[PDB]
DNA sequence: CAGCGAGAGAGAG
DNA sequence: CTCTCTCTCGCTGACCTCTCGAT
RNA sequence: AUCGAGAGG
């Protein structure tokens, strides 16, 4: 319904596999640099550092998963209110606490909704994602692969035809707009 | 690479080939329209000019 | 193998024992962070045990490690030669305990 | 029969076996230039027309279109047209030639306007193949 | 032949026999592992001789 | 006799019925009828109103509901005909239906124009041929 | 009626199915040597049953005779020279 | 996320058979992973069965 | 397969073909088959590119 | 054209019909096989590489 | 090693050791409250987990038509019904040990010998 | 496209036989067999240039031009 | 898809 | 300190033959 | 021409 043209959110979990400082962070689309998790749920307003763990986890009894949550919980402690996480956003005040707002509102988990106020389910859907990266870490569960046909979606000549003809129109549209702008008379 | 180190080049011809238990190894089968569509420069001789003049 | 030694399976199974990198993460079950208050006495009943083994005897904290057995045995190691190599890479730095 | 040869018998293939009729349809359109400039639809004439193909124009009608029936092989041209150009060989031919391998007989031949409003030619040549040595089966 | 053909396929049904008997071992977990070779890697070398060697 | 269960034999009288419903290149089909019956209306209400605004106002155009012709071409210098695919093949012509978009123009403080010609797919609901008999499909010269 | 469902992929994940309707009715042996040998399906519950094996072959596939005692290679060498294989195209 | 998830399934299930939800549409439920997927999704093939 | 059952580690579902060419294939056996002629074909034409790179 | 052998000189015959036609056994060293395998033919248009042609 | 909060405001403990009396209490940073630690362990670290043998077992699982059913029997409530698993953990080093799962009275059986821990 | 005047072996005369043939499948119920075995084509080549023909004739005389 | 290559970059002399 | 071995993000390349479309 | 697509070994 909106522009087809996609945003790829990327959480991540640094370090090889024996090491220390294992942080969860994920790539917001116009943001430099990865951000710990716990900012983007600070920003999102998921404050609590065990209400961050129970997004993330939703299970109390693994203990595995939450230590390794544990480092980036202590990446977390530093920005405990949602106005800072805003800040520590992009590279250039309340304008930076500002585009970081806009930019979470459509450009992260932008399919779900684009809407304000529906922060929590972007949240729940971010520890879901943290979830499964821990999954494959924990090698509880095989990375997902490419090939398997449900992942694969054969555009036919309908869609294909819908594309062309949404951009034609639009083309047309602007161009009708053209000459509307161009005289005031007729 | 396409023109210096190879080249398409006159005096060639193709077919789809199929084998003949009677013709000799060394030889090869030419179909009688590529071999009068090919030539060979022969310079004429007095061994030759009678064979050439009835060739011609 | 060495010149006039073959089936000598046992000599390739110490050839094999020395060429082989082994790690403690190799042998080891698990790694755990106990806090022990008292050197002398442990919270940990087989700990306990082990320093009851020891007539013979810093921080509070202690680090547990559990080794698997049949990974031990694969490799040559003896459990003690483990504990030494770990005494002699802590330079005394650390103070370190083996179970029989 | 050798390397996945095959041997066909030619008593039956003499009787009708294995026979395809290949037919081929060859297209050209008046081309307009715009300023009342168009190609034309014509049997070419010689002295008006520069560089046109080394092929028999006999087979070719008045009007530049070749007609059914006619036998056609090699060089022969199907459809003769000619190029006005910005005064002698003022014409430069558009003749279209049959293709060098094919002999045929001329099946049909259409000519209608398209939605612009230029004359299309359409020639379909018709030929019976039947099982040569060598061909693939 | 009929007789061939029933030896054939006593041949794989022994082979058939072999494999559900090794798979058995494995869940049992009693089994034999080469140095260096994950218990799953060993079964399938197993496995996978069986049905080649029935094959042949 | 109804309970008993379906034998292999009877599996194909399935598959039979499936694909005189279908037939074998359904996809394709349904996939251009549900472009033209609902994806047009929805690619036209996506950015349907179009306007600019000047207090000193603003001039709104919307939208109504598209229009496809059934295929047809109108012949330069020639009344408007309808189009049929044998026809097209031979004269080297687009099958094509008309898209007027009733269009309604507000100013705040006209019939249906055509926006454009769209090609149709054989055998679409909007093709003739899909209606057609199979003896008016001989008559069309389009083959059964 | 509800007789007949529509899977895909990813619905096929869940689902556990049949290919023969014979399989499903309850087994409880001799047999004719030259039929190919068959496991039996050792599988309790089936939730779907396929409409016919021979559906998973393509168009040019279902024109190979007995592609099941075939190569498979051969199978798709012929699946392509038969689009190249001279026929009646249209009536037309 | 909903509990349960069996009776909804064999609702939605029904629903299906019936018509009133989509035959098109493809409902997944793994149980072990304690996840139901519906897609109304376009472009994915499916068979009859 | 999805008429397989899960986990199954047996040769059926492992894709080992007992029946021959002459008895006929089952199904499954013939999209395994048709897997690994796949594989082949796929082999084929790419490890050609790659040998002619390395011949070259 | 893997190889040397792949091009080989040979001895023309000119036949009626339209196949190239090679000996049964010359197929092995050019890879040759008689389903719709197309060769071609090249002619020297000198002596001296008529002669080179003959001789090696 | 349970991972406590402290009530109020749920933000994470952080160990702390008074010495005088040589024992250790987890306080938390948002907040001072303080509590004393019932298990003296501040991490453990499995390098081999068996973990994950058993992942998400409900009583739906029996429903389910792709997991296979077993021959064999659990000994608890001697249900004869059982869906059998091979270890969900996938690992570079596996064990191909079949776990079992009662249909009724949610009893996990092991095929293993060796080993009987939960 | 139209009923083949002989079979290609033999080159005996199949095109007298069609219309009769499927005129005697109709008429007494035959099976395809006895109707051929009637014709004569006793040997399985004249047997298979009837028996596979399909006579794309009465489409293409279907077609108004 | 190495890669071998200039260009950093702590780093263990 | 430093010049160095470690770690980078680049570019760079990867058998003919025959139709047919479009521009 | 250019670009693409298909096909044969
Ligand atoms: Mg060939
Ligand atoms: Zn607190
Ligand atoms: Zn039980
Ligand atoms: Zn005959």
């Amino acid at each position: 319904k909106g522009s087809r043209f996609i945003s790829t959110l990327q959480v991540k979990l640094y370090g090889r596999e024996g090491s220390s400082a294992r942080t969860i962070k994920a790539t917001l689309p116009y943001i430099k640099q990865d951000i710990p998790i716990v900012i983007i749920f600070r920003a999102l307003g998921i404050i609590p550092d065990g209400e961050i763990l129970e997004h993330i986890c939703y299970d109390v009894n693994d203990w595995q998963m939450l230590e390794m949550l544990k480092p980036c919980v202590e990446d977390g402690f530093v920005i405990q209110d949602r106005e800072t996480a805003l800040d520590f956003i992009g590279r250039r005040k309340e304008k930076r606490i500002q585009y970081a707002k806009d930019i979470l509102q459509k450009e992260f988990l932008p399919h779900i909704t684009q809407l304000e106020g529906f922060e929590s389910r972007k949240a729940f859907f971010l520890g879901y994602m943290i979830n499964r990266l821990l999954l494959c870490a924990l090698d509880r569960k095989d990375q997902d692969d490419r090939d398997h046909f449900g992942k694969k979606r054969l555009d036919l000549a309908g869609p294909l035809l819908a594309q062309l003809f949404k951009t034609l129109f639009k083309k047309l549209t602007k161009d009708i707009f053209r000459y509307m702008q161009r005289t005031v008379e007729e | 690479r396409g023109n210096l180190m190879g080249k398409r080049v006159d005096f060639s011809a193709r077919t789809v080939i199929s084998g003949d238990p009677n013709l000799e190894l060394d030889q090869v089968g030419v179909p009688k329209s590529i071999a009068k569509t090919l030539t060979y420069p022969e310079v004429v001789t007095p061994y030759n000019i009678d064979r050439l003049t009835q060739l011609v | 193998l060495e010149p006039g030694h073959a089936a000598d399976q046992e000599q390739a199974k110490l050839i094999r024992s020395a060429i082989e990198h082994t790690t403690l993460k190799s042998v080891t079950i698990a790694s755990e962070i106990y806090y022990d208050p008292d050197p002398r006495s442990t919270v940990i009943p087989e700990d306990e045990e082990i320093i009851q083994l020891h007539f013979s005897l810093q921080s509070p904290w202690l680090l547990r490690l559990e080794l698997d057995r049949a990974a031990m045995n694969d490799k040559d190691l003896t459990m003690g030669q483990v504990g030494e190599r770990i005494k002699q890479t802590f330079k005394n730095d650390l103070f370190v305990i083996w179970s029989e | 029969n050798q390397e996945d040869s095959m041997i066909m018998n030619q008593s039956s293939i003499d009787r009708g076996l294995f026979r395809s009729l290949f037919f081929r349809s060859y297209m050209d359109q008046e081309k307009k230039y715009g300023m009342s400039i168009t190609e034309t639809f014509e049997k070419p004439q010689r002295t008006n027309t520069l560089r046109m193909k080394h092929g028999t124009y006999d087979k070719l009608d008045d009007d530049g279109l070749i007609a059914p029936g006619v036998r056609v092989s090699g060089e022969d041209v199907i459809i003769g047209k000619t190029t006005p150009i910005s005064a002698y060989h003022s014409k430069r031919d558009a003749s279209t030639p049959l293709r060098s391998t094919e002999n045929g007989i001329v099946d049909q031949v259409l000519v209608t306007t398209n939605q612009d409003g230029l004359k299309f030619v359409k020639v379909r040549v018709r030929t019976t193949k039947i099982p040569q040595i060598g061909d693939k089966f | 032949d009929g007789p061939t053909m029933r030896e054939i396929t006593e041949t794989i049904a022994e082979a058939k026999k072999k494999v559900l008997d090794v798979t058995k071992e494995a869940q049992a977990n009693l089994l034999t592992a080469k140095h260096g070779m994950t218990l799953r890697e060993s079964f399938e070398d197993n496995v996978v001789r069986f049905l080649n060697e029935a094959r042949d | 006799d109804e309970s008993a269960p379906i034998t292999a034999e009877d599996s194909w009288a399935v598959i039979s019925a499936f694909f005189r419903e279908k037939g074998l290149v359904s996809q394709q089909l349904d996939s251009f009828n549900q472009f033209v019956d609902y994806t047009l209306q929805d690619i036209i209400c996506e950015d349907s109103t179009l306007i600019l605004e000047q207090l000193a106002r603003k001039y709104e155009i919307s939208f109504g509901k598209i229009y496809v012709t059934k295929p047809m071409v109108n012949e330069s210098d020639g009344v408007t005909h309808a189009l049929y695919p044998q026809e097209a093949r031979l004269r080297n012509l687009t099958y094509s239906s008309g898209l007027f978009v009733d269009v309604k123009k507000r100013t705040y403080e006209s019939g249906k124009v055509f926006i454009g010609r769209l090609p149709i797919m054989l055998r679409s609901k909007n093709c003739y041929l899909s209606e057609a008999t199979e003896s008016d499909l001989y008559k069309l010269k389009e083959c059964p | 009626e509800g007789l007949v469902e529509y899977i895909d992929a990813e619905e096929e994940e869940s689902i556990l199915i049949a290919m023969q309707p014979e399989d499903l009715e309850p087994a409880e042996l001799d047999v004719d040597p030259a039929k190919r040998i068959r496991v039996s399906h050792h599988a309790t519950t089936f939730t779907h049953c396929e409409i016919h094996p021979s559906m998973i072959l393509g168009v040019a596939a279902s024109i190979i005779p007995f592609p099941d005692h075939n190569q498979s290679p051969r199978n798709t060498y012929q699946s392509a020279m038969g689009k190249q294989a001279m026929g009646v195209f249209l009536t037309n | 996320v909903h509990r349960n998830p069996a009776r909804l399934m064999e609702t939605l299930r029904t629903l299906r058979r019936k018509g009133d939800i989509n035959p098109e549409v493809s409902m997944i439920r793994d149980i072990r992973e304690k996840e139901l997927k519906i897609f109304t999704d376009a472009g994915r093939v499916y068979r009859p069965l | 397969l999805p008429h397989f059952s899960k986990d199954d580690y047996s040769p059926e579902s492992k894709g080992f073909v007992e029946n021959s060419y002459l008895r006929g294939l089952t199904p499954q056996e013939f999209f395994f088959h048709a897997m690994g002629g796949r594989e082949g074909l796929i082999d084929t034409a790419v490890k050609t590119a790659e040998t002619g790179y390395i011949q070259r | 054209s893997l190889h040397k052998m792949s091009m080989m000189a040979h001895r023309v015959k000119v036949i009626p019909y339209s196949t190239f036609r090679l000996n049964l056994s010359v197929t092995s060293p050019y890879n040759a096989d008689f389903d719709g395998d197309e060769m071609n033919l090249h002619v020297p248009q000198s002596e001296e590489t008529r002669a080179e042609l003959s001789q090696l | 090693t349970t991972f406590r909060f402290c009530r109020d405001c749920n933000n994470m403990l952080y160990p702390r050791e008074d010495k005088e009396n040589n024992r250790l209490l987890f306080e938390c940073r948002t907040c001072s409250y303080v509590e004393e630690a019932g298990s003296p362990l501040v991490y453990r670290h499995e390098l081999i987990t068996n973990i994950g043998e058993t992942a998400g077992v409900v009583q739906d699982i029996g429903s389910d038509p792709t997991l296979p059913r077993s021959d064999r029997e659990c000994p608890k409530c001697h249900s004869r019904e059982n869906v059998f698993f091979q270890s969900q953990q996938r690992r570079k080093d596996t064990s191909m040990v079949l776990f079992f799962v009662c249909l009724s009275c949610s009893h996990i059986f092991t095929s293993d010998q060796k080993n009987k821990r939960t | 496209m139209i009923v083949p005047v002989r079979c290609f072996s033999c080159g005996k005369v199949v095109g007298d036989k069609w219309e009769s043939y499927l005129n005697l499948l109709q008429e007494d119920e035959l099976d395809e067999g006895t109707a051929l075995s009637r014709l004569g084509l006793k040997r399985y080549c004249c047997r298979r240039m009837i028996l596979t023909h399909v006579d794309l004739i009465e489409k293409f005389l279907r077609y108004n031009p």
